[PDB]
RNA sequence: UUAAUUCCGAUAACGAACGAGACUCUGGCAUGCUAACUAGUUACGCGACCCCGGUCGGCGUAACUUCUUAGAGGGACAAGUGGCGUUCAGCCACCCGAGAUUGAGCAAUAACAGGUCUGUGAUGCCCUUAGAUGUCCGGGGCUGCACGCGCGCUACACUGACUGGCUCAGCGUGUGCCUACCCUACGCCGGCAGGCGCGGGUAACCCGUUGAACCCCAUUCGUGAUGGGGAUCGGGGAUUGCAAUUAUUCCCCAUGAACGAGGAAUUCCCAGUAAGUGCGGGUCAUAAGCUUGCGUUGAUUAAGUCCCUGCCCUUUGUACACA
């Protein structure tokens, strides 16, 4: 028996991402090619496929906490402002991105934006993700 | 593939600037008075580039089409809130600007002010520090 | 009281009263 | 148990004098202050200038 | 005074020195080998992951800050 | 620095001086006859006298303590 | 494992202080046998309680210096864990033992001071104490490592691993080394 | 000149300009009687070893 | 019946004996008593410079005011506790009894 | 089979973690995750400390729950270090024989004192005129 | 001898009072006590998923107070032992123990021509008192820049920057008297700063399990004033306001200055301390490079002295006493 805690959760987020490439049917924007993804960020990602990266990401965090908005994405994904040559402060990440994976996670049946607000993870999800779990678990014993 | 190609261009050439081969072509092309880093990833990106090569090794046709990308920004799909020359008062055109290109507007644009006698142009007359910095204790290497 | 405001400002207010 | 007048300010001229007057068992550092210790300052209005009154 | 210009690609013969000296050290590190083929740490440690794929140096440790091979044992 | 002050020696000899019929050599027993006989207003300076209590009386059996 | 206690992959028997003088300053043995050089400490609580941190988490304290890095103690335990493989690699001995010969070759026995007959001054050469001795070449020899790796492609678990070879030799090329013969030589021009 | 080991047996004074230097009578752990005064740097304790470059030296007691 | 009597007060041993007499009146008119549940201490706190001018080392006051919640529920008709609660009354504290 | 469980907290610092032993087979989880893949990585032995010392086989009748809360990461792996030892020995003290618990808390006691007792240590409150506890602004003369 | 005119010793002194201490708050300890639907836990029934178990901050109600909360008492005293000491006062080490010195608040007699009349409807005297030194209104200035100082922030890189991923806090605060302006979850729109919608909250109840940063893991970089650093400058876009030019602030692209660890001189500091790191409170329509608090990561060195700079005492000398 293997859960998605079982497993090392770094490689698990690599696993869905390869996963959801494969399906391939991620509702995926076209400004991804040009798109900065947070104002406290200097570059573009590196990666040329992040949004699969992120969507694994989302849906995970999900499982893990359910019942997340999009501002506990903005939340979640924040990091260090470097101010040049003012001191440092904590900024957000971006609305656009995270609200735009949760939506391709709904255009895809993985999520269900459930009552009292935010998005949980509908039964569909949860067995994916604990099958797929059980993939990682298999390829790393 | 990792022995010294022929033809690698060690010392390339791209609007009269002496651009370096052996520098990564996302942090190469930017030697370029009017591109970042930031500009220069997203054309390698626009223009269907490997950006893991570096300058020796991309092709001649490959250099030609991407600085005919880096031009014509909107006949390859880029966003108009990107360009550095937006809404111009001139041609109301949003338009990316290259190397030599700036230096050319600059100076046209502080002559501008200068003749048009705005305080701004006036400060800039003066070489004294223009968006309203505090010149008591700063600015001193400026004038000796 | 409709107008409920906190028992922190509620006693700061007292406290001003008496002063 | 023990008393503390203090009145000071402008006497008998122009410079600022201060007169202390004492007698009996007196604390003034520590906690006992804040239940042991009864304090007061008022001010009073004379012709040539104010006169400060703390009585302890 | 001195500077550094290290190869961002091989020359043959400093490719020919890599091909036949790397796997006779005892502690390989791209620090290590940039230093002693005078070549980039980007080329050091892409002509070090070709030696290992290819089968021929024992890694004993990764790390993004640290990555060590050693010369493969001998019987 | 652990240097008692006059309102322990002082209350300390007065106990051991008055109320040697009670007093031992365990810390415990007389801190709780200490607390009986004499009215000491907070818990720490009860500890510090006891505890000194139960030092002179452990060096009067010895010898010729002084004071 | 309930017998042994290997450090990360190191065995603790079977390395000797072999200096008399340097023994009781160096915790390396038996009782100081501990998986990770990171623990809790309180050893600035009292005089001599410093004495009893295993050595390893002794260089793993003094290598966290200079501004940036105070208070970086993971970051320092995954850099000791490297420069234990490099010596394993380079050597082919116990690296707990060659730290133990590197500490005892590089501090120093004798240093310069000043002293009295009050009124003028003087610089006579006085005695380290084996507790000085060992403190003095574990900053030796992390200072030296330290600077040889600033703007260099030699990383520092390479330098720490040089440093640690070199002055377990006794090699006048390790800094440790180098700056202890500077220290005992101006000792003696003036004694 | 052979290093010789001279054992703290009992810790005196602390000496020097600062009082930086702790004065100890050593006894020499080569020779049973002979017993000399050394200004030693750093903390030291009452019973552990020295490693003295001369064992002849002795630094003036105060 | 399930009435919410909550005690908001600066001084402790006042709402204390409070809180004690509303058990005693309680389980001597023989009703369910839930006991004193003691919210989280709320401390005001203000910190200023002690000069009125600016011309001395930079010393500042700081001036604290704790402030406490007690509340105990009870299982009555609103008369009798009403009427527990009309009796000793000190300046301290202050009531209120929520019935809803 | 009844109630053979013990709640035993261990906290090093703001940092808290309630060890829930109970009987049955060798588990022990953290937050629903097993010991081996609590990061950070790097202090992977301080989970596994009290495991090493002991063995697996005194670990056989237990299953161990942790929940843990406040604090940081190296604060957190010291709370549940410690928690989990505690855990065992407060078992053992209940439902087996004091001379196996005597023997568990001396092989503890002596590797490190700090798997039982907790470390008293708390952040220092700052005082003015200073950035930190004692560190005071650079006077200046002339 | 002590942190201490703190004590015990010698002793024409004995007994005392102020300041030190004691005291109040604070930090660490209780599987002992009183309590909990504005806090939980454990068991349970149900529900969802993986192959009987496993996971759940998915749903719900009988026990209990381990974790959270805040009340009452307890506990620690150089108390036990081994040394040193006039054998005293006390100091050093070691067991047991949650602590073997947590940190602040308060603060004497006497003084300074120290600061404040720009805190006061505390306030003597003087000035002015209609063309006002009263007050309102609209404009600018308080920032001006060859210059010399002082407090700070960001750096000089690989013990690093960038891009992903993984993972953990504690203090607070929050809708207003005149007073207008609150904290924000959530659903759509926009790359971004933002806009619109319905909600909760006068707050252990909602923002919230406050998914903070450093750190951690995996890449790209490779000793190059470089992807270090981000000053200066150009262009466009939002928000606050009745109004932003002498850019309020914030966002997007472009521009890429010195700076390669810092002369004389000098500062702060010994344990959860220095330092790195971010988060709240103050000011606040807008708003932190400041300050005042908070936690997270967490050391090297020292348990000493009168050499340096200060201040304090005793002896001695004096023709000084507004000294």
């Amino acid at each position: 028996g293997v859960t998605v805690k079982d497993v090392n959760q770094q490689e698990f987020v690599r696993a869905l991402a390869a996963f959801l490439k494969k399906s391939g049917k991620l509702k995926v924007p076209e400004w991804v090619d040009t798109v900065k993804l947070a104002k406290h960020k200097e570059l573009a990602p590196y990666d040329e496929n992040w949004f699969y990266t992120r969507a694994a990401s989302t849906a995970r965090h999900l499982y893990l906490r359910g019942g997340a908005g999009v501002g506990s994405m903005t939340k979640i994904y924040g990091g260090r402002q470097r101010n040049g040559v003012m001191p440092s402060h904590f900024s957000r990440g971006s609305k656009s991105v995270a609200r735009r994976v949760l939506q391709a996670l709904e255009g895809l049946k993985m999520v269900e934006k459930d009552q009292d607000w935010g998005r949980k993870l509908t039964p569909q999800g949860q067995r994916d993700l604990d099958r797929i779990a059980g993939q990682v678990a298999a390829a790393k014993k | 593939s990792l022995v010294i190609p022929e033809k690698f261009q060690h010392i390339l050439r791209v609007l009269n600037t002496n651009i370096d081969g052996r520098r990564k072509i996302a942090f190469a092309i930017t030697a370029i008075k009017g591109v970042g880093r930031r500009y220069a990833h997203v054309v390698l990106r626009k223009a269907d580039i490997d950006l893991t090569k570096r300058a020796g090794e991309l092709t001649e046709d490959e250099v030609e089409r991407v600085i005919t990308i880096m031009q014509n920004p909107r006949q390859y799909k880029i966003p108009d809130w990107f360009l550095n020359r937006q809404k111009d008062v001139k041609d109301g055109k949003y338009s990316q600007v290259l190397a030599n290109g700036l230096d050319n507007k600059l100076r046209e644009d502080l002559e501008r002010l200068k003749k048009i006698r705005a305080h701004r142009g006036l400060r800039h007359f003066w070489g004294l520090r223009v968006r309203g910095q505090h010149t008591k204790t700063t600015g001193r290497r400026g004038r000796t | 009281m409709a107008v409920q405001i906190s028992k922190k400002r509620k006693f700061v207010a007292d406290g001003i009263f008496k002063a | 148990k023990g008393c503390e007048v203090v009145v000071s300010g402008k006497l008998r001229g122009q410079r600022a004098k201060s007169m202390k007057f004492v007698d009996g068992l007196m604390i003034h550092s520590g906690d006992p202050v804040n239940y042991y210790v009864d304090t007061a300052v008022r001010h009073v209005l004379l012709r040539q200038g104010v006169l400060g009154i703390k009585v302890k | 005074r001195d500077k550094l210009n290290n190869l961002v690609l091989f020359d043959k013969a400093t490719y020919d020195k890599l091909c036949k000296e790397v796997p006779n050290y005892k502690l390989i590190t791209p620090a290590v080998v940039s230093e002693r083929l005078k070549i980039r740490g980007s080329l050091a440690r892409a002509a070090l992951q070709e030696l290992l794929s290819k089968g021929l140096i024992k890694l004993v440790s990764k790390h993004r800050a640290q990555v060590i091979y050693t010369r493969n044992t001998k019987g | 620095g652990r240097v008692r002050t006059k309102t322990v020696k002082k209350a300390a000899r007065v106990i051991i001086e008055k109320y040697y019929t009670r007093l031992g050599n365990d810390f415990h027993t007389n801190k709780r006859v200490c607390e009986e006989i004499a009215i000491i207003p907070s818990k720490k300076l009860r500890n510090k006298i006891a505890g000194y209590v139960t030092h002179l009386m452990k060096r009067i059996q010895r010898g010729p303590v002084r004071g | 494992t309930p017998d042994i206690k290997l450090f990360g992959k190191w065995s603790t028997d079977d390395v000797q202080i072999n200096d008399i003088s340097l023994q009781d300053y160096i915790a390396v043995k038996e009782k100081y046998a501990k998986y990770l050089p990171h623990s809790a400490g309180r050893y600035a609580a009292k005089r001599f309680r410093k004495a009893q941190c295993p050595i390893v988490e002794r260089l793993t304290n003094s290598m966290m210096m200079h501004g940036r890095n105070n208070g970086k103690k993971l970051m320092t335990v995954r850099i000791v864990k490297h420069a234990f493989e490099i010596i394993h690699l380079l050597t082919g001995e116990n690296p707990l033992q060659v730290l133990v010969n590197a500490i005892i070759n590089s501090g120093p026995r004798e240093d310069s001071t000043r002293i009295g007959r009050a009124g003028t001054v003087r610089r006579q050469a006085v005695d380290v104490s084996p507790l000085r001795r060992v403190n003095q070449a574990i900053w030796l020899l992390c200072t030296g490592a330290r600077e040889a790796a600033f703007r260099n492609i030699k990383t520092i678990a390479e330098c720490l691993a040089d440093e640690l070879i070199n002055a377990a030799k006794g090699s006048s090329n390790s800094y440790a080394i180098k700056k202890k013969d500077e220290l005992e030589r101006v000792a003696k021009s003036n004694r | 000149q052979p290093i010789k080991l001279a054992r703290v047996t009992k810790v005196l004074g602390r000496t020097g300009s600062q009082g930086q230097c702790t004065q100890v009578r050593v006894e020499f752990m080569d020779d049973t009687s002979r017993s000399i005064i050394r200004n030693v740097k750093g903390p030291v304790r009452e019973g552990d070893v020295l490693t003295l470059l001369e064992s002849e030296r002795e630094a003036r007691r105060l | 019946h399930r009435i919410r009597i909550t005690l908001t007060s600066r001084n402790v041993k006042s709402l204390e004996k409070v809180c004690a007499d509303l058990i005693r009146g309680a389980k001597e008119k023989n009703l369910k008593v839930k006991g004193p549940v003691r919210m989280p201490t709320k401390t005001l706190r203000i910190t200023t410079r002690k000069t009125p001018c600016g011309e001395g080392s930079k010393t500042w006051d700081r001036f604290q005011m704790r402030i406490h919640k007690r509340l105990i529920d009870l299982h009555s008709p609103s008369e009798i506790v009403k009427q527990i609660t009309s009796i000793s009354i000190e300046p301290g504290v202050e009531v209120e009894v929520t019935i809803a | 089979g009844p109630l053979q469980s013990v709640q035993v907290f261990g906290r090093k610092k703001t940092a808290t973690a309630v060890a829930h032993c109970k009987r049955g087979n060798g588990l022990i989880k953290v937050n629903g995750r097993p010991l081996e893949m609590i990061e950070p990585r790097t202090l992977q032995y301080k989970l596994l400390e009290p495991v090493l010392l002991l063995g697996k086989e005194r670990f056989a009748g237990v299953d161990i729950r942790v929940r843990v809360k406040g604090g940081g990461h190296v604060a957190q792996i010291y709370a549940i270090r410690q928690s989990i030892s505690k855990a065992l020995v407060a078992y053992y003290q209940k439902y087996v024989d004091e001379a196996s618990k005597k023997e568990i808390k001396d092989i503890l006691i002596q590797y490190d004192r700090t798997l039982l007792v907790a470390d008293p240590r708390r952040c220092e409150s700052k005082k003015f005129g200073g950035p930190g506890a004692r560190a005071r602004y650079q006077k200046s003369y002339r």
